[PDB]
């Protein structure tokens, strides 16, 4: 069994490197300990017809220990993450987790406006997002929502969601497997890049497979999603900043 | 094994030009079609968008192909002699032109091309000239970020998606000829070859048509056609 | 400064890299990059303000994703003059680049102009 | 002229060295760039009759940049401080500023039960606190502030003030120098001690010769304290304190 | 203290040299000693509203000495300078002087004829000119002035005073310094030129900061401006040139 240990977070499980390159550094503020912490990110339940969760980072490690502090009070910070996607199911519980790490995770609006999603909406953090079978466009002219619209199997991106399989990916098959782990190495077209504004990576839970129990009427099992920021370097110190989330 | 990638290559993937642009300059009399300003981008036509939204950060010296064919429209029995066209380029600050007589028009630090009709299709090079180590095709984040201490919300509100505004300036194509009785009406078709590509992390392409120059989609969202199950 | 010799002071000047508030306050100024310049001891002080950027390149143009940053000048102690002395006084500032700057893509200038 | 630069902060022109001791190290967590900053705390004005100001350190930054945020997510943190003390004064303004670095810089409090003070009143923070001529007792017996009561002769603690530069001292004398650097080493019985609770040192800035400039009725020059934690490494990362300051 | 000797004039005090070249030669006519002195112009008051002053070299030093006979004798002469531009104050005086060294010191006009500016007007000599606050337009059609119309934020040329230190400057910031020198070599597009016609050099003394004293309603310092010809050569010896100054 394999039981990784960073900074003062210990995790007991196959784990899978993005792009084959680990997370490395490239005068930056590194907290060698303060940042390598294993943020537990919110418990989400997978639903049996539930249809996927997506998180932004490092938008979803931003009120997580000094990470977030460092990411508000830094300018411009690099930081690799270690994605440690749990699921705990038994041997009769059957369900695939696809656990994508896409690059520039940018989904797509609800309302016909293009690119007019605010940031409170595109940067939910801990909480998350989720994903819906069809496009419900925005019809309130009046508030617009202004938040996305992501589709399951077009991953709010339009693309294919069988071929998001490019990305770094992993998949928690139940019946083999009910951990995943993937290292993703800090990935910006910029050695270093404003964290507040830009979310280096997108994290997609998408059920592969429908989760089924015992042909129970309705199964929910806890899905865990730790992410630990890997050489987090920021530059750029000066006041906090304090975004608008409404 | 064997056969080998030549054809497979980035170098090769991006080898052909694609038409990025078709730009309509009239000659007309003032009566606003004298010149026009084309926001540099590959994003409004979906092929060579797509080739290149197979990955998420890309840099090549792009290649610019200029091919003006030009038409009598409004005459039957029209006249005109043998036209030059101006392909200003405008970088993100250079002072755009207001009208077809414009300062702006000399050239004195932007770079343009003087192509004369019916000749060879105007072909420059340009190195890569983007702000970071590489294009982001894709961007998930803003430009701006509204805080908390901001008077309104605008301060802070911006595109998702969208880096700077001013992306890589607007290419201002005009006749250089002056404004003739008889109307030629022009159309610029730019084609964009991506040239020394070295593309990073590739994405899968878009399944569903375009939608502006984001991510989103409004309609056509079904790009699997109706096959068997057990069918081959 | 251009005050009397016999005017002291310290000013605070500070640079705050964007993404953040601008520094309204000198407790959010003293954040970011900064420099005490005491105005009796030396009458000029070069506030170096370091490379730090997220591209390679910034634009010229106000455009907030290559936005450079924030300069803010507070008073970490006020001006203490004395007797028969100008109790306001102006100051000059100069901006400079160093050997580490350059520029690219040459275009031209939005000052000039010509009418025709 | 002395430019004294460290991390993202310069201080420009003698600095004297607490106990002759430099700031040094002793697995704890130390930013390098993110705690190295010259926080300013807030400027107080010197009146005519005024009669000293106190403060706590680390405790007076626990609110300024990522130090603060360290030292409360942080179990325990050593940290040494550079305090310079800055008092713009003319040629013609006299007076003197002792600035005294008392180690466990204890205060009595106002009341007549012994170490009663609170711990909001003891920790004030940038705010710091005052001196008085005389000791005032504390008379609301329904209601006690349990604040300090810090007399000038007696330094707050029972000592004389004329022998407290037994401790790191620096006199700014408004005639030949307008400011003073003293840099203290981590001083505490324990190698490291949790911040929160612990001051490690107390910087009191107590008017030896009163101010006066051109036979003035009242006369007020701003003195600001630049408080720099060198050498601040902290361990134990764990969830934020929030102390109650009330 | 600096004590520069050249000739037979000695000047009491920093110096920059222009463009960080010193004045040295390419038969040509150098008097040694006749024209090495310190020829002092006329000194300026320095009025509250004072808004600047430029001379013209070597127009300026066209009737002080051997140098100007040598200069009207001869054709064509070279002749580097060195501009000691001294303002006494006291230490209760603010203000400083930006004494710029335009080489080719084109000024503009006042009438609305380009480049209509007579010889007299555009060569005062040792009296020089003085900038304006705005430009006034010359209105006498009859007898046109034909005079400049400097203006001190546009430095008479239409590009900005701020701008004005890419030349040669120095600034005589009461404060620290009550003396500024220059040393300009012989700037030209030729290796020597006529001087009768062409001024090789233009000082602009400019108020940057007004001049204040004590609150009080009009203050005016002396400004003294030497200035020593060095290496000056000439050539074509011929019958004295005599220009009509009216
Ligand atoms: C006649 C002179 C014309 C000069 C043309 C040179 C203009 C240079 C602009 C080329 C940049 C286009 C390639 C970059 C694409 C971006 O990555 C996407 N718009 C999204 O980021």
């Amino acid at each position: 069994v394999l039981q990784l240990t960073i900074g003062n977070s210990t995790i007991t499980t196959n784990s899978v490197v993005a792009y084959g390159r680990w997370p490395e550094f490239i005068q930056p503020t590194e907290p060698d300990v303060a940042t390598c912490r294993f943020y537990t990110l919110d418990t989400v339940m997978w639903g049996k017809e539930s249809k996927g969760w997506w998180w932004k980072l490092p938008d979803a490690l931003r009120d997580m220990g000094l990470f977030g502090q460092n990411m508000y009070y830094h300018y411009l910070g690099r930081s690799g993450y270690t994605v440690h996607v749990q699921c705990n199911a038994s041997k009769f519980h059957q369900g695939a987790l696809g656990v994508f790490a896409i690059p520039e995770y940018c989904l797509a609006g609800d309302s016909d406006k293009q690119r007019y999603t605010s940031y409170a909406n595109a940067n939910p953090g801990e909480k998350g997002g989720k994903f819906y079978s069809q496009f419900n466009r925005d019809t309130a002219v009046t508030s617009p929502k202004r938040e996305f619209c992501p589709v399951d199997y077009l991953l709010g991106c339009g693309v294919l969601l069988g071929n998001a399989f490019v990305y770094p990916h992993q998949i928690i098959n139940l019946r083999t497997n009910n951990s995943a782990t993937i290292v993703l190495p800090y990935v910006n077209a910029m050695a270093i890049d404003s964290m507040v504004k830009h979310n280096n990576w997108g994290i997609a839970i998408l059920p592969l497979s429908p989760l089924d129990f015992a042909q129970e009427s309705s199964v929910e099992i806890p899905i865990t999603v730790t992410i630990a920021p890997m050489c987090s370097e920021f530059n750029g110190l000066r006041n906090v900043t304090a975004p608008k989330f409404q | 094994q064997r056969r080998s990638r030549s054809e497979s290559t980035i170098e090769s993937f991006f080898a052909r030009g694609a038409c990025v642009a078709i730009i309509e300059v009239d000659n007309e009399e003032p009566t606003q079609k004298l010149f026009a300003m084309w926001r540099i981008t590959y994003k409004d036509t979906v092929q060579l968008r797509r080739k290149l939204e197979f990955f998420t950060y890309s840099r090549f010296d792009m290649e610019l192909t200029f091919v003006v064919t030009a038409n009598f429209t409004n005459t039957n029995n029209g006249h005109a002699l043998n036209q030059v066209y101006q392909i200003m380029y405008i970088p993100p600050g250079a002072p755009t032109p207001k009208s077809w007589d414009d300062y702006t028009w000399q050239t004195s630090s932007n770079p343009s091309i003087f192509y004369t009709y019916g000749a060879a299709p105007a072909r420059i090079s340009v190195p890569y000239v983007g702000l970071a180590n590489a294009y982001s095709h894709f961007y998930d984040g803003f430009a701006k970020v509204p805080l908390k201490t901001d008077a309104n919300d605008q301060i802070g509100d911006s595109l998702y998606s969208a880096m700077t505004v001013d992306d890589f300036g607007v290419l201002a194509i005009r006749v250089v000829n002056d404004h003739n009785p008889t109307k030629v009406t022009s159309k610029v078709r730019i084609y964009m070859k991506p040239k020394h590509v070295r593309v990073w992390c590739p994405r899968p392409p878009r399944a569903v048509p375009y939608y502006g120059p984001g991510v989103d989609y409004k309609d056509n969202l079904n790009p699997l056609s109706e096959k068997g199950l057990t069918t081959y | 400064f251009c005050g009397s010799m016999m005017a002291t002071g310290k000013i605070l000047v500070a640079y705050a890299p964007p993404g953040a508030q601008p520094p309204t306050s000198r407790k959010e100024a003293m954040l970011g990059t900064h420099v005490i310049w005491d105005l009796g001891l030396q009458s000029s002080c070069t506030m170096v303000v370091p490379w730090i950027s997220n591209v390679t390149y910034r634009q010229t143009t106000q455009d907030s994703f290559t936005e450079g940053g924030y300069i803010s000048m507070f008073y970490q102690t006020r001006i203490v003059v004395p007797l028969s002395t100008p109790k306001s006084m102006s100051m000059l500032g100069f901006v400079s680049a160093c050997n580490d700057f350059s520029v690219r893509l040459l275009r031209d200038t939005t000052h000039i102009s010509q009418s025709a």
